[PDB]
C-alpha cells in the first residue's frame, strides 16, 4: 500500500518539507532516522533501525536543496534523493520544458523507477508543484508526460497551486498557467486545485495569524494531506483507498479538477467556546470562507462530494450531518447526480506539532469536492492571459528558448473547448 | 479497516471513548491548549523583544 | 453492568510485517517457562501439593 | 402534593446524551442515562468529570 | 447428514459472518479457542451443519471468507473467535474492487473466483448431504457485490437443485454511502432474479430505525445492526439444529412461501427487541410476541407492508410453547387485517415451532414475509437509477473495464419487469381465469 | 373482562388523569412502583380493567398520554406513581398548538394522529373485549381541544359499536384563563354533541366554590380539584370492578339517561364532601348523602338545575347499604319537587348499588343528571362568541391555517340549534 | 427548548450586559464560564439549556450576538468582567457607525455587516434544535439599532419567516431626548417594523426614570438600573420557558392571545412591585396589591396613559408564591372595577402565568429578595396616542425640510419619507378604527 510522491519547483519541495516533518512526527519517527506497520506507506525499513522517505525532491537551482541537505533532517533524506540542477528555468516554461528539463528530467525518472521497484501495492503517484513558475510548470509538464507513458493507468493525484487572482507574484505566470494546464488536463488523473489567497484568508481569519508566512500554508497542506492519506496509513470504521476517489469523484475523463476544504481550522484559545462536535464542522467544510481556492460554490453545481472523517466519528451522525445537509437548499446538487456524497472514518485523530497553530483537534474534516466555479476560475485566468498575448509580449522569450507561437494558440482554444465542456456539464 | 487494521474491534480505550457520548460531542485537551497559548505569547514577546 | 465484563476471548495482532527471523535467534525473544516462578501461600512446594 | 404543569424542568424524557446540561458518563441505553437526577443526586460536578470513563448509572 | 456452508462477501459481509459466528459459537457451546466445553448434550448432535471435528473436540466453522483487501481478513483474525476460522478457508487478493461492480465481476473475480470454486467445491465435497449454500453480502460495494454475484451464479451452475439463501443489504437514499450504489444495485438485482434461489433484503435504514426506537440505544454502531443480522439468520437456522413439535427446513420455508420462481424476495423482523429500561413493564406472552412479530415498525427493510399486500408469510419460532395459543394467534392476525392478504391463496402463513432458544430469552420469533410491497425498494432504486444513467454518469468506469450500455439497459429491463410483475400480482382479480 | 381505555389530551387532561391513576392504584392496592400489595382478594379479580400484568405482579395502566409538549411528559414522570406507566403509551409531539383550535385539529393533529391511533389500536387488540373509551381534555386549549376532537373522529370512525366517556372541562366567564375560549369551545363542542356518546361538563369555577364552602380550605390548588375529578370517574365505573347487589355499565347508565341521541350532556356531582374539623360532628346515613347529592351547590357545572327540568337522572351507589332506603330516598326527592322533573318521563331515577366503597370511607355515591338547565352555559359561551366573532375579531390566527369562516358559521348555527332543542324540550 | 437573543446597538450592547449578567447570576454561573467548583448536580439544574450551550469542559458560551458599528462598547465587553464568557466571534463589531442616520447604517454601512451576522446567525441556529423564536432588542432613536435593524428584520423575515420575532425597542421620550434627527430614524424604522415584528414592545427611559426615582426613591439613576429592570422583565417573561410552574405560558402564546390583528401589535408593559430594600420589610406583598400596582400610568415603563384607550388584551406573568385561587380573585376584583375598561371584543380579556421560580437579586442593584412578583404585558389604543404625538413633531420639521440632506446624499430619495409618511397615518387609523 506505498505511495511515492514527487516534488517539482520550489514550492514543492516546501510543501514536501512540512509534510515530511507531519510525518516523521505522526509515526514516531527521530529527524536522525530512528524510531525509539503504519509507516510502510512512507518509509522504508532500510538496513536496520533506518527509514527513508519514498520521495524525490526536483529543482533546477541549488539554494533551496542544499538548505534542505544542511538542515536538521540531513540523516532522514538518502543524499540521492535531493535531485538538484546548476542553473535556474528563470520563470521561463519553454526553458524548463526544452532547454534544461531534458537534461534533468532522465536522472529523476531512473530515480521513479527504483522506489517504484521496492514498492510491491503501490497505489499510485501523487505530485506537488506551482503552475506559475517554470521548474513547476515546464520540468513538471515533461515529467508528468514521460511518467505516463511509462506507466500510463497509475494515479497520479494533482496538488497543485494556480495563480491567485488578483494578487500575484510575478508578470509572466499566465503563460505558464496555460501552457501547463494544456497537458495537465490530459496527463493528470486528479487534481486538487490549491489557491495561495485562499489561504491567507484561512489563516487571517480561523486561525487570526495578521502576519501568516508560506510555512503555515504549508503546515495546512500538510494537513491535508495527511488527512486524506490517513486511510491509507491509519486503520478506521470504513476506510477509503486512492481508487475510491476517481470511481465516486471523477464522472468524466476531461473533469478532474476538486476544490479543497478543511474543518476545524481552529486556534488554542477559541477551541474553548465552541462547541465542537461532528455536524457543524461539516457545515464550516461546505461554507465558501473556509475554502482554499477564492472560488464560490454558489455559483455553481456539486458533482460529487467527497468527505473524510478523523478522530472520534461514529456513521450514526456523519448520516445525521449528510442528510441534514441534503435537507438545505443553501446548495444545489446537479439534478443526473442524486447521490452525491461519499463519506469515509479513520480512527487516528489528527496530529499536533510544536509551534504550530493549529490546536489539538479530536475531531476533523477534510472535503474534496467537484462544482463549476472551477470553470469560472479558468475563465479568469484565460482573460488575463488572452490581454497579455494580444501585443506579443514577453513571447520573444520562449521563442528564443525553442519553442514557437503555435503552442500558446493551441493551448487557448484548449482552455476554450474545457469552458465549453464545463459550462455544458453544468446545465 | 478497509486496507489495514491496527487497533482491534474492541479496544477498551477507544470503546470508553466511543460509548461516552459526551466525549464524541465534545472533548478537549486543556492542558495543552495552555502550551499552545502560552507558546503563542512567548513568540510574540520575543518578536518584541528582537525589534527592542 | 457493562458489556465488557463478559467480553471472552483470545486476541490476535492485526496486518504486521513478515516474521524474516526464526526462534533460534539469539536475538530472537523466547518464553522461558523456567524457573517455576512466584507460588502463592506455603507448603506450595512440589506440583502435586 | 401539588404537581407542577406545562413545560420547563426537562426531566426523565427529554434528557438525551448529547445536550447542553448532561453529565459524563458510559451509556449503553436512553431511558438508563435518562435519570442522573435520581440516580446521583448529590454529587459534585468535578467528581463527575473525574470518574470520565465509569458507568455509575442505572 | 443436513449441512449448510456459509460464504461472506466483502467488507459488511465479513463483519456480519464474524457476529454470526461469534453468536452460533456461543449457541453451540465452544470456546473462542475452538474447542468445546459446553453442558448439555444437544449441543453436539447437530453441530456438523456448521462444524467440523478436528481433533480432541475442535471443531471449525464451515465456512468460506472473501475480500479484495487485506484489512478485512486481519480484523476477522484479530477479533474474538478470529482463532476458529481455518486459514485456508479465507481465499484472497490483494488489490482491491473499489466500489466497482466492474472491477469485482470481470477483471478481479475473473481470476479468484477460480480459487474461491476450488475452496467451497472442497468444501461442498467434505459433506455427506448438502442442503444449500448460504451467502451474506453487500450490493453497494465493488468486491461484495459484483464477486458475490458471479460466485452465486457460478455455484448456480454447478450445483442446480441445492439451496441458496441470500442475506443482501440494499441501498436506500435516506443513507447513501457511496455514489455509484445505483449502478452496482440494479445488476446485482439482475443477477438474483436469475440465480438465487431466495433472497432477504436488509437495509441500515430498518435497522437504525429498529435501534433508536424499540431498543431506544445511544449509539447504535455496526455491532448492534450485525448482532440483529445474525440473530435472524440464526433463527432462520434454528429447526435444523434443534429437536421441536414441527420441523421445518430451508426447502420447506421456500416451498411454503415462494409461489412463482421469480417472486424470492422477502422481508424479514425479529421479535422480541426492547430496551433494558423498559423491559420491567411488559408482559412476556405468546400474543406479545406474535404482535411485535407482525408491527410494520419491527422490519428489517425500508417498505412498509402497509402499502401493498401480504402473498405469503412465514414465522419462525423457538422455544418450548402451546401450538395451540401460536395457531390462534396466527389465525386471528389472519382474519383480523383481511384486506393486507392477497385472496387467491387461502392460509397465507406457514408456521414451525423449536424448542431451544436463543442465549437470554426463554421464547422468541422469525417473521419472513413475500409481500407485494417490496418492489418499492426497487422503484425507489431504479428512479437513481435512470436519473444517473441519462446522461452517461460515472460511465467509463464501466465501459473502459469491457461492458456496454446494452448491459445496463438489460439490468434496468429486467428489474422494470420485475417490479411490474410484483404489481399486476398485487391487484391480480380474485377470481377468474383465462 | 370488559376493558376500558384511558385517553388524556392536554396539560390539564395530563394532571387529571395522574391524579385519576394515583387513585385508582390506590384502591386496587399497588404501591407507586407498581408491584401489587393488596390484602383481600376482591382487590385482584378486577384488575384487568385497568391494569395488564407484566410480570411478578407488576401491573401498568391501560392509558394513552397525549399532547404537543414535553414538560407535561417530564412531570408526569416526575411526581408519585409516575413509574407505573409504560413509557411506549407517551404518544408525543414536538411543536405545540399553543391556544389554537385550527392548529391542533388540522396542522398539528394531523401528523400526531398516526402515532396515537396506533397506539390505541395496539393497545385495544391487546385486551380481548372493549367495554369503551375514556377522555379527559380541555375545551379551552390547543392540545386538548382541537386534537382531542380529532382524536375521536378517528377513533368513532375506526370503533363505532364501543362506547366512550368524556369528561371535559369547560371555561367559565367568572373563571377565564385565556382569551381564544370561546372559539375553541364552540367547535369543540360542534363536534362533540354530533361524534361523543355521552359528556361530563366539568368547570374550575364550581371546583372552586366546592373546595370554598364544603372543603373550607384556604389554598385549593389544582391538586384538589383533580382529586375530586379523580374521585367522581373512579364513582362512575365501580360498578365493573367489584360486586353488587345491583351493577350498571357504562351502556346501562347510556341508555337510562339519552331518550334523544343529541342530548348526552350530564351535571354532575360527587357526595360525601365535608371539612375534616366537622367530619366528626356527623352521622354516615343514606338520607344524609341523597341530601348532599341533590344539593344545587354540591355540582360540579356552572348551570343551576332549579332554573330548568330534570330530564332524567342517575344515582350509583357505593357500600353494603339497604335499597329500601335508596329507593325510599329516590322516590322522595322524586315526589317531593315535582316541579323540578319533567311531567312525560316517570320515574326519571336511575339508582345502582355497589357493595365495596372508596377507601377511607364506608358510604359513597355519584351523580350523573341529564337536565335541560346544562343550555344555560351553551348561551352564555354562544353571546361571548357572536359578540367576538361578528366582525372578525383574532380570525386570522385561525383563517390562516386553512380554515375558513364557515366553520364559525356553522358552529353556532349548531350550538344554537342544540340550545334552542334544550330549551324546547324543556 | 433553546431561545437566542440578538441585541443590536449600543443601547442593545448594555441592555444585552445586564440581562446576561442576571442570566448567569440566576443559573449560579460564574462570571469567567464555568459554575462554582463546590456546586453539587441533582434536580433543578439543566435549566440553562435554552441560554447557555456547554462547550468543551466546563465552559457555557451564551446563545446571543452583539453586534454594532461603533467598536468602543464592544471593545469595553471584551476588556471588562465577562472576558471569557461570550465567544470572542460572537460579539460583532464594525469600524465606523452610522451617526445618527438611518440612511447610513441601511444602505452604506450595514450592507456590509448584515452578512456576517446572519452567518453567525445560522450556525447558532443549527447548534438549536428546539428553537422556539427571536427576540431583538434595539433603540430606533439611534443609527445603528434603527438603521441596519431593520436590515437584520428583513433578512431575517426572508431567511425564516414563521420564526418568531419579539421586538423590544427604546423608542424615543415625548418631552425629553438625547438627539435631534431621532424622528426620521424613528418613523423609518416603524415602518419596516409593522410588517415584520411579530409582537413589538414599548420601552421609554422617561418612564423608567419616574419609576426609579418614585417607587425605588433613587434620585441619581443611570442607565445601569434602566437595565437592570428590562434584563428583570425579561428574565420574569421567559421564566415559563426556563423553569417549572404551576401554569406556565411559552412564547407563542403571546401572538395568539394579545395580538387581534396582524397589524396591531404593540403591547405596553408594567412591573411590581418596584420595591427597595427598606419598604419591602415594613409593606406585606400579596398579589392583590402588586396586581393593582402593575395597572396605574406611574407604573409603566412607556410615557403613555392607558386610561385614554381600551385595554385590547393583557397578559399576567407571575413568579413565587402564587397559588391561581388569589390570582383568579385580583382579576376578578380588576374585571369588576370601572376606571379602566375593556374593549367591547374582548370580554375575556386575561391571561394568566404562574412560575414557581421568585425572581433572583443581583448584587449592586436596588430591588430585595421578594417573594412573589408581577410582569404586565398588555394592549391598548394609548400607542396610538404616542405614535400620534411622534407624528407631529416629526411634520412639524420635516415641513422645512431639516437635516434632509443627511439622509439624500447617503443615497435615498424623498419617495421614502412620503411612504413611511403615509404608512404611519394609515397605522394611525387603524388603531383609532379598532378602537371603535
Ligand atoms: N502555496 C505556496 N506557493 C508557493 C510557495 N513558494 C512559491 N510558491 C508559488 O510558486 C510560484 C513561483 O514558483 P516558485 O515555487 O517560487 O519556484 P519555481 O516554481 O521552481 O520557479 P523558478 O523561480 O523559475 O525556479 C509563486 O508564484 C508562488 O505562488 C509556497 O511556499 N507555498
Ligand atoms: N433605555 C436605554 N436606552 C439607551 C441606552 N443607551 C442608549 N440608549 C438609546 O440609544 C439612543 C442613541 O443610540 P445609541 O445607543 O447611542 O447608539 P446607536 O443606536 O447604535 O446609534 P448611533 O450612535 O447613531 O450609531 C438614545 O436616544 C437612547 O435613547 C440605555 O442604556 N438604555
Ligand atoms: N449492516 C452492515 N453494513 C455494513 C457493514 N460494513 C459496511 N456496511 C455497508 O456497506 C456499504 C459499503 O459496502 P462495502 O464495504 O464497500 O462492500 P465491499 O466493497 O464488498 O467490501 C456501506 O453503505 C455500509 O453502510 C457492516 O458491518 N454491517
Ligand atoms: N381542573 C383543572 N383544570 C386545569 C388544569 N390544568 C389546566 N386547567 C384549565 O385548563 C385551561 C387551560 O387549558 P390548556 O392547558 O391551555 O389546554 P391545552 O392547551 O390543550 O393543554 C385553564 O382555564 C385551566 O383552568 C388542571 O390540572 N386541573
Ligand atoms: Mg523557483
Ligand atoms: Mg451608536
Amino acid at each position: 500500500r506505498e505511495v511515492i510522491s514527487i516534488h517539482i519547483g520550489q514550492a514543492g519541495i516546501q510543501v514536501g518539507n512540512a509534510c515530511w516533518e507531519l510525518y516523521c512526527l505522526e509515526h514516531g519517527i527521530q529527524p536522525d532516522g530512528q524510531m525509539p506497520d503504519a509507516f510502510n506507506t512512507f518509509f522504508s525499513e532500510t538496513g536496520a533501525g533506518k527509514h527513508v522517505p519514498r520521495c524525490i525532491f526536483l529543482d533546477l537551482e541549488p539554494t533551496v536543496v542544499d538548505e534542505v541537505r544542511t538542515g536538521t533532517y540531513r540523516q532522514l533524506f538518502h543524499p540521492e534523493q535531493l535531485i538538484s540542477g546548476k542553473e535556474d528555468a528563470a520563470n521561463n516554461f519553454a526553458r524548463g520544458h526544452y532547454t534544461i528539463g531534458k537534461e534533468i528530467v532522465d536522472l529523476a525518472l531512473d530515480r521513479i523507477r527504483k522506489l517504484a521497484d521496492n514498492c510491491t501495492g503501490l497505489q499510485g503517484f501523487l505530485v506537488f508543484n506551482a503552475v506559475g513558475g517554470g521548474t513547476g510548470s515546464g520540468l513538471g509538464s515533461l515529467l508528468l508526460e514521460r511518467l505516463s507513458v511509462d506507466y500510463g493507468k497509475k494515479s497520479k493525484l494533482g496538488f497543485t497551486v494556480y495563480p491567485s487572482p488578483q494578487v500575484s507574484t510575478a508578470v509572466v505566470e499566465p503563460y505558464n498557467s496555460v501552457l501547463s494546464t494544456h497537458s495537465l488536463l490530459e496527463h493528470t488523473d486528479v487534481a486538487v486545485m490549491l489557491d495561495n489567497e485562499a489561504i491567507y484568508d484561512i489563516c487571517r481569519r480561523s486561525l487570526d495569524i495578521e502576519r501568516p508566512t508560506y510555512t503555515n500554508l504549508n503546515r495546512l497542506i500538510a494537513q491535508v494531506i495527511s488527512s486524506l492519506t490517513a486511510s491509507l496509513r491509519f486503520d478506521g470504521a470504513l476506510n477509503v483507498d486512492i481508487t475510491e476517489f476517481q470511481t465516486n469523484l471523477v464522472p468524466y475523463p476531461r473533469i478532474h479538477f476538486m476544490l479543497s476544504s478543511y474543518a476545524p481550522i481552529i486556534s488554542a484559545e477559541k477551541a474553548y467556546h465552541e462547541q465542537l462536535s461532528v455536524a457543524e464542522i461539516t457545515n464550516a467544510a461546505f461554507e465558501p470562507a473556509s475554502m482554499m481556492v477564492k472560488c464560490d460554490p454558489r455559483h455553481g453545481k456539486y458533482m460529487a462530494c467527497c468527505l473524510m472523517y478523523r478522530g472520534d466519528v461514529v456513521p450514526k451522525d456523519v448520516n445525521a450531518s449528510v442528510a441534514t445537509i441534503k435537507t438545505k437548499r443553501t446548495i444545489q446538487f446537479v439534478d443526473w447526480c442524486p447521490t452525491g456524497f461519499k463519506c469515509g472514518i479513520n480512527y487516528q485523530p489528527p496530529t499536533v506539532v510544536p509551534g504550530g497553530d493549529l490546536a489539538k483537534v479530536q475531531r476533523a474534516v477534510c472535503m474534496i469536492s467537484n462544482s463549476t466555479a472551477i470553470g469560472e476560475i479558468f475563465s479568469r485566468l484565460d482573460h488575463k492571459f488572452d490581454l497579455m498575448y494580444a501585443k506579443r509580449a514577453f513571447v520573444h522569450w520562449y521563442v528564443g528558448e525553442g519553442m514557437e507561437e503555435g503552442e500558446f494558440s493551441e493551448a487557448r482554444e484548449d482552455l476554450a473547448a474545457l469552458e465549453k465542456d464545463f459550462e455544458e456539464v453544468g446545465a | 479497516g478497509r486496507l489495514v487494521a491496527q487497533v482491534p474491534n474492541e479496544d477498551p480505550e477507544r470503546l470508553k471513548r466511543v460509548l461516552d457520548a459526551k466525549w464524541r460531542t465534545i472533548g478537549v485537551d486543556k492542558e495543552t491548549l495552555e502550551l499552545q497559548a502560552q507558546e503563542k505569547k512567548d513568540r510574540e514577546q520575543a518578536e518584541k523583544d528582537r525589534d527592542e | 453492568m457493562l458489556p465488557t465484563d463478559t467480553m471472552k476471548g483470545t486476541f490476535a495482532p492485526g496486518t504486521t510485517k513478515r516474521k524474516t527471523v526464526n526462534m533460534y535467534d539469539t536475538q530472537s525473544s523466547t518464553f522461558q517457562p523456567r524457573p517455576e516462578g512466584p507460588f502463592e501461600a506455603e507448603h506450595i512446594t512440589d506440583q502435586p501439593a | 402534593t401539588t404537581v407542577a404543569g406545562g413545560k420547563g424542568a426537562r426531566g426523565e424524557i427529554t434528557r438525551r446524551p448529547g445536550e447542553s446540561g448532561n453529565p459524563y458518563g458510559v451509556s449503553v441505553f436512553v431511558d438508563e442515562y435518562g435519570k442522573w437526577g435520581s440516580a446521583i443526586q448529590g454529587m459534585p460536578l468535578t467528581e463527575t468529570r473525574a470518574r470520565m470513563q465509569t458507568k455509575y448509572f442505572p | 447428514m443436513r449441512e449448510i456452508v456459509h460464504i461472506q462477501g466483502g467488507q459488511c459481509g465479513n463483519q456480519i459472518g464474524a457476529k454470526f459466528w461469534e453468536v452460533v459459537s456461543d449457541e453451540h457451546g465452544i470456546d473462542p479457542t475452538g474447542t468445546y466445553h459446553g453442558d448439555s448434550d444437544l449441543q453436539l448432535e447437530r453441530i456438523n451443519v456448521y462444524f467440523n471435528e478436528a481433533t480432541g473436540g475442535r471443531y471449525v466453522p464451515r465456512a468460506i471468507l472473501m475480500d479484495l483487501e487485506p484489512g478485512t481478513m486481519d480484523s476477522v483474525r484479530s477479533g474474538p473467535y478470529g482463532q476458529i476460522f481455518r486459514p485456508d478457508n479465507f481465499v484472497f487478493g490483494q488489490t482491491g474492487a473499489g466500489n466497482n461492480w466492474a472491477k469485482g465481476h470481470y477483471t478481479e473475480g475473473a481470476e479468484l473466483i477460480d480459487s474461491v470454486l476450488d475452496v467451497v467445491r472442497k468444501e461442498a465435497e467434505s459433506c455427506d448431504c448438502l442442503q444449500g449454500f448460504q451467502v451474506c453480502h453487500s450490493l453497494g460495494g465493488g468486491t461484495g457485490s459484483g464477486m458475490g454475484t458471479l460466485l452465486i451464479s457460478k455455484i448456480r451452475e454447478e450445483y442446480p437443485d441445492r439451496m441458496m439463501l441470500t442475506f443482501s443489504v440494499v441501498p436506500s437514499p435516506k443513507v447513501s454511502d457511496t455514489v455509484v450504489e445505483p449502478y452496482n444495485a440494479t445488476l446485482s438485482v439482475h443477477q438474483l432474479v436469475e440465480n438465487a434461489d431466495e433472497c432477504m433484503v436488509l437495509d441500515n435504514e430498518a435497522l437504525y430505525d429498529i435501534c433508536f426506537r424499540t431498543l431506544k440505544l445511544t449509539t447504535p454502531t455496526f455491532g448492534d445492526l450485525n448482532h440483529l443480522i445474525s440473530a435472524v439468520m440464526s433463527g432462520i437456522t434454528c429447526c435444523l439444529r434443534f429437536p421441536g413439535q414441527l420441523n421445518a427446513d430451508l426447502r420447506k420455508l421456500a416451498v411454503n412461501l415462494i409461489p412463482f420462481p421469480r417472486l424470492h424476495f422477502f422481508m424479514v423482523g425479529f421479535t422480541p427487541l426492547t430496551s433494558r429500561g423498559s423491559q420491567q413493564y411488559r408482559a412476556l406472552t405468546v400474543p406479545e410476541l406474535t404482535q411485535q412479530m407482525w408491527d410494520a415498525k419491527n422490519m428489517m427493510c425500508a417498505a412498509d407492508p402497509r402499502h401493498g399486500r401480504y402473498l405469503t408469510a412465514s414465522a419462525l419460532f423457538r422455544g418450548r410453547m402451546s401450538t395451540k395459543e401460536v395457531d390462534e394467534q396466527m389465525l386471528n392476525v389472519q382474519n383480523k387485517n383481511s384486506s393486507y392478504f392477497v385472496e387467491w391463496i387461502p392460509n397465507n402463513v406457514k408456521s414451525s415451532v423449536c424448542d431451544i432458544p436463543p442465549k437470554g430469552l426463554k421464547m422468541s420469533a422469525t417473521f419472513i414475509g413475500n409481500s407485494t410491497a417490496i418492489q418499492e425498494m426497487f422503484k425507489r432504486v431504479s428512479e437513481q437509477f435512470t436519473a444517473m444513467f441519462r446522461r452517461k454518469a460515472f460511465l467509463h468506469w464501466y465501459t473502459g473495464e469491457g461492458m456496454d450500455e446494452m448491459e445496463f439497459t438489460e439490468a434496468e429491463s429486467n428489474m422494470n419487469d420485475l417490479v411490474s410483475e410484483y404489481q399486476q400480482y398485487q391487484d391480480a382479480s380474485a377470481e377468474e381465469e383465462g
